[PDB]
């Protein structure tokens, strides 16, 4: 599975620019496909989601009408086109894979992310650095403005790290569920409120931990908690 | 040839074989054991169910 | 010589009658008689799952209760969603005569097979989003009418060649063979897992111990061809529909027939048998467009279930015992409470 | 009423849906045929010489072809036992039953009448037809003109037997051979119409090893058999 | 206009209660098994259904006609109970005519090419073919509902839908209603019928029993809807040419309404051609 990402750089403000992202290793078709921006130094932030099959398209509010979001899948790529670009939309953009039956770990793979510089539930981590040495067991919690349990039974909140220089890769889906490749060391609960915890910590776990809810688009991410050595 | 067949019959005719009213007992003990957690024999209070 | 082999079979056929005959103290029926009727279950259905092109032989419930796996001559398995009707999977077979499904206890892996000879399992958890034949078992030489899974690695078949196999995954390699002198049609395992049932067309089934590999009893009675066949929840009996019209419960302990189910007003064969949770009810699907819900115990039909237009060729009970799904030759699934 | 992950399941349980349906239409548009016989009637001749013109234990062979742009699968059974009474309930919703028996052999001849009987009468075979091969015809041709074995010997109705007034013998054939094959279908048709009511119908052929016509009969054949099921489906009888 | 109405009260009364006794269990049965036809994956279901709900429509509105004809035909129930009656009663009717002619090309299309059209036969189409003929009665009902048909004669009673000496927008629409739903739909019948008659009587598998069960029910079928509805649309053309005064009308008037009954018998006949006599029909029942 690999998501390669194209199309960033310096761009003049008020200008436009495309984005493709090309996948291989994986059936792209029956994928749901999301853009997720990341600022230089700030969290991480939904930009939209393109289903398969092309019939659900959701933008965020802040990039709505001037953003439209596309696909082809007999040629595998995803396509993003942005149109009076601003200060703001100076981020790390990332593609992200996510499908959506029984069972399923949506955001289970992300891209690479792609550099471009011009010139709602709420998601609240209380926490956002940890002084941690390994070994020892950690908690990182987080916040929720509305229940994210819904009337199915399912409380709709993911988890991601983020380790320095590398793309978010997936912790835990729906709150209690392990992701594949993940160790059984990490392990998530919380009903409003929730905790991940780490319980014997390695050094590959250092990074920011973000929280993310799939209740009800927008899809909303959390500051992100900084675990440091 | 046969002697397949034979020593088959051989190794199936020595078994330890309990009394039918055993047997019967002992389904009846299950049935009545497990009667309170079958959804089709004992009617779930249909908000229970995932059906309804 | 072979008439003195003859005569050395026969005696002993002899002696295992009167050693079974000598065990009959107490009919269950009469035992029984005294235990109250569960009454008229007035099963209700709750979810239609269409989207079968064709008629459906094999339905398996998984282990989570809500997953269900369908197989079709149409070429295809369907993995549905019971709860909301959704169409989780839709697998294309390369051999549209398909006899047999299986949902794996994991749940990782389906099985599927029938009149092209090969048990095939497909991957449905991989990084990829699409099932993939994860291998295609092939050794028997006849059709495949059960496959069942004892683990991700393990799986049992059963063929027309008279023949049961214990297949290892990995290697996709017989790891031991089981030979009856019929067509052997319904496959059962017990609990368990350590022994299995077997029912051919010869009216006889067979419990077989898995690791030894050997016969390790022969059950008869049945008039014509056994179509299929189920353990108890105990794991020391099984029930056996037939093509003579009537269901038989046996006991592996008492090695004998226990007690039998039939009715004068049904003369179709039995084509899927399967228990309730507690074993209380016995559900029986019949070429007579139905499913009729015996009580195992008391010999009496206890319900019906009459929604199907075409024969009711697969029925099965949930772990948990919430639903009763059965799918017919009417391209449909139709699932109970 | 439904969270996003659950509407975006709808969602894909409606793609699959549309695949369904496109698989539907060509499921509606291919018919399947199920081809019978026996080692001495020449079947896989015929499948040679239809596939040409148009898995060591693998039980079943599988031989699509397509007549005037629409598309057969004969289904040809190889790796399974002598006994058919159970696998034979795969293809009650076969269009026909592709029937090829040997003319030429007399000593086996009673033996195919024997399996037809079984077919034919089969409980669920009862609403499909059997478009009847009997193959081999240049060989009988050869064995009742070169005549040393008489079916006589065989079947002791030969003699008590006339040629049908509704025949068609082939150009420049003798009247016996036309005799002996019209015997051996009036046998076959003899079973066939001794039952079955109207429900189906035993369409016969005589047909040779290297006849290329054998793709048409079928067409025909089943074109009649869709016919008569749409007669009765759309209530016109 | 003096014309007096005799025929409605001595011929008419009859045919209605007749029609509605005879008629309306008729068209419940064709309808249940209408439905046991659309639970298989059957086309001609959908046409079957649509078919006897135009017929149920048409029985549901004779009673009114019945009341209307019973008393010296005197419309005593307002002006637009009148304007519904008289649309299911005479514009209803071509909505029954344009199902036979779908249900006749089904047959067609399913008898003589088997193995083609496989999409046109399919539900999706059946309900948009449906949809679209159930659009023209909306809108024909609008264009109806356009105009006032009310009249007042001399001994005080308000005719329905009709006005004797014909009014200049019709004499038109008659036009329309008989090449268009008469002209047109007999042509069809007549050509997807002899299209099966040569589709059967050319196959080798029916019996010469069940094929000339076949072409006596075709030709049964077609018999009928000419005897429904030729004479009824002859005598509206006969009204559409030469009547210019109120001495023709009276002339007329017996001959046209005898006619008019006689398309009455369409809805009464429909169940037993398409639902009675099929073989499927006889086994649930």
């Amino acid at each position: 599975v690999q998501l390669v990402e194209s199309g960033g750089g310096l761009v003049q403000p008020g200008g436009s620019r495309k984005l493709s992202c090309s996948a291989s290793g994986f059936a792209f078709s029956s994928f749901g496909m999301h853009w997720v921006r990341q600022a230089p130094e700030k969290g991480l932030e939904w930009v939209a989601y393109i289903s398969s099959g092309s019939g659900t398209i959701y933008y965020a509010d802040t990039v709505k009408g001037r953003f439209t979001i596309s696909r082809d899948d007999p040629k595998n790529t995803l396509f993003l086109q942005m149109t009076s670009l601003r200060s703001e939309d100076t981020a790390m953009y990332y593609c992200v894979r996510s499908i959506y039956y029984y069972g399923s770990s949506p955001f289970d793979f992300w891209g690479q992310g792609t550099t471009l510089t011009v010139s709602d539930i709420v998601m609240t981590q209380a926490t956002s650095s940890v002084p941690v040495t390994p070994g020892e067991s950690v908690s990182i919690s987080c916040r929720s403005s509305k229940s994210l349990l819904h009337s199915n039974g399912n409380t709709y909140l993911y988890w991601f790290l983020q380790r320095p220089g590398q793309s978010p890769q997936l912790l835990i889906y729906r709150m209690s569920n392990l992701a594949s490749g993940v160790p059984d060391r990490f392990s998530g609960s919380g009903s409003t409120a929730f905790t991940l915890t780490i319980s014997r910590l390695e050094a590959e776990d250092v990074g920011v931990y973000y929280c993310m809810q799939h209740l009800e688009y927008p899809l909303t991410f959390g500051a992100g908690t900084k675990l440091e050595l | 040839q046969a002697r397949k067949l034979v020593e088959q019959l051989k190794m199936e005719a020595n078994i330890d074989r309990i009394k039918v009213s055993k047997a019967a007992a002992d389904l009846m003990a299950y049935c009545e054991a497990h009667a309170k957690e079958d959804p089709l024999l004992t009617p779930v209070p249909a908000s229970e169910n995932p059906f309804r | 010589e072979l008439d003195q082999l003859r005569q050395e079979a026969e005696q002993l056929k002899n002696q295992i009658r009167d050693a079974r005959k000598a065990c009959a103290d107490a009919t269950l029926s009469q035992i029984t008689n005294n235990i109250d009727p569960v009454g008229r279950i007035q099963m209700r259905t709750r979810r239609t799952l269409r989207g079968h092109l064709a008629k459906i032989y094999a339905m398996h419930w998984g282990t989570d209760s809500r997953l269900l796996v369908s197989a079709s001559q149409d070429g295809k398995l369907i993995i549905w969603d019971s709860y909301t009707t959704n169409k989780v999977h839709a697998i294309p077979l390369r051999s549209s005569w398909v006899m047999t499904c299986a949902y794996a206890p994991s749940g990782n892996y389906v099985a599927c097979g029938g009149l092209d000879n090969i048990c095939s399992i497909y991957n449905l958890k991989t990084r990829e989003g699409n099932v993939r034949v994860s291998r295609e078992l092939a050794g028997h030489t006849g059709y495949l009418s059960c496959c069942r899974f004892l683990d991700d690695n393990q799986i049992v078949t059963s063929s027309g060649d008279t023949t049961c196999a214990l297949w290892d995954i990995e290697t996709g390699q017989q790891t031991t063979t089981f030979t009856h002198t019929g067509d052997v049609m319904s496959l059962s395992l017990a609990p368990d897992t350590r022994l299995f049932v077997s029912g051919a067309c010869d009216a006889s089934a067979k419990l077989w111990d898995v690791r030894e590999g050997m016969c390790r009893q022969t059950f008869t009675g049945h008039e014509s061809d056994i179509n299929a066949i189920c353990f108890f929840p105990n794991g020391n009996a099984f029930a056996t529909g037939s093509d003579d019209a009537t269901c038989r419960l046996f006991d592996l302990r008492a090695d004998q027939e226990l007690m039998t189910y039939s009715h004068d007003n049904i003369i179709c064969g039995i084509t899927s048998v399967s228990f309730s949770k507690s074993g209380r009810l016995l559900l029986a699907g019949y070429d007579d467009f139905n499913c009729n819900v015996w009580d195992a115990l008391k010999a009496d039909r206890a319900g019906v279930l009459a929604g199907h237009d075409n024969r009711v060729s697969c029925l099965g009970v949930t772990d948990d015992g919430m639903a009763v799904a059965t799918g017919s030759w009417d391209s449909f699934l139709k699932i109970w409470n | 009423t439904l969270s996003a992950e659950d509407k975006a399941a709808v969602e894909r349980s409606k793609m699959i849906e549309k695949q369904l349906q496109k698989d539907k239409q060509v499921y509606r548009a291919t018919h399947r045929l199920l081809l019978l016989g026996a080692d001495n009637s020449g079947k896989s001749t015929i499948v040679k010489q239809m596939r040409i013109y148009h898995v060591k234990t693998s039980g079943i062979f599988e031989t699509k072809f397509q007549v005037d742009k629409v598309n057969f699968h004969m289904f040809d059974v190889g790796a399974q036992r002598d006994e058919r009474r159970k696998w034979i309930q795969c293809f009650n919703d076969v269009t026909a039953i592709i029937f090829v028996v040997d003319s030429s052999d007399y000593n086996r001849l009673q033996e195919a009448l024997n399996d037809f009987k079984s077919i034919w009468n089969n409980r669920w075979l009862r609403t499909i037809s059997v478009i009847l091969f009997l193959n081999k015809q240049d060989l009988l041709a050869e064995k009742v003109l070169a005549g040393k074995s008489k079916i006589e010997d065989y079947f002791p109705e030969f003699a008590r037997y006339t040629t049908p007034e509704d025949a068609t013998p082939e150009p420049g054939e003798d009247p016996r051979v036309t005799r002996a094959k019209y015997f051996i279908r009036d046998e076959f048709l003899r079973i066939s119409t001794a039952s079955g009511d109207g429900r189906h119908y035993c369409y016969p052929h005589f047909t040779c090893s290297v006849d290329t016509e054998n793709a048409r009969r079928i067409f025909n054949d089943c074109r009649d058999i869709i016919q008569r099921m749409h007669l009765r489906q759309y209530e016109l009888l | 206009c003096t014309i007096d109405h005799t025929i409605h009260q001595t011929l008419a009364p009859v045919v209605y209660v007749t029609v509605l006794v005879v008629g309306f269990p008729a068209n419940c049965l064709s309808l249940y098994f209408g439905y046991l036809q659309i639970k298989a994956r059957n086309e001609l279901g959908v046409y079957l259904c649509n078919l006897t709900v135009a017929d149920l429509f048409y029985i549901c509105s004779l009673p009114f006609w019945l009341q209307y004809v019973l008393q010296h035909d005197n419309w005593s129930h307002g002006d637009l109970s009148c304007q519904v009656c008289g649309i299911l009663l005479y514009e209803n009717i071509y909505i029954s005519v344009g199902f036979l002619c779908c249900i006749s090309v089904d047959r067609y299309l399913a008898v003589a090419h088997p193995f083609r059209f496989h999409q046109f036969r399919t539900l999706k189409a059946a309900v948009g073919v449906s949809v679209v003929i159930w659009a023209k009665e909306l809108l024909t009902s609008i264009y109806f509902l356009m105009h006032e048909e009310v009249i007042e004669d001399e001994n005080q009673h308000r005719v329905c839908f009709e006005h004797y000496p014909i009014q200049a927008w019709q004499r038109a629409i008659n036009y329309y209603r008989f090449l268009v739903g008469f002209l047109f739909p007999i042509c069809l019948l007549l050509a997807s019928y002899q299209g099966i008659l040569r589709a059967v009587r050319r196959s080798h598998g029916t019996q010469k029993s069940r094929k000339d069960q076949i072409q006596r029910l075709v030709l049964s079928t077609v018999v009928i809807f000419l005897a429904c509805f030729l004479p009824y649309h002859v005598l509206l053309l006969v009204r559409s040419v030469w009547e210019a005064s109120c001495d023709f009308a009276k002339g007329v008037f017996n001959a046209y309404h005898f006619s008019l009954l006689l398309t009455s018998f369409n809805c009464v006949a429909d169940p037993v051609l398409y639902c009675f006599v099929s073989e499927t029909t006889h086994r649930d029942l």
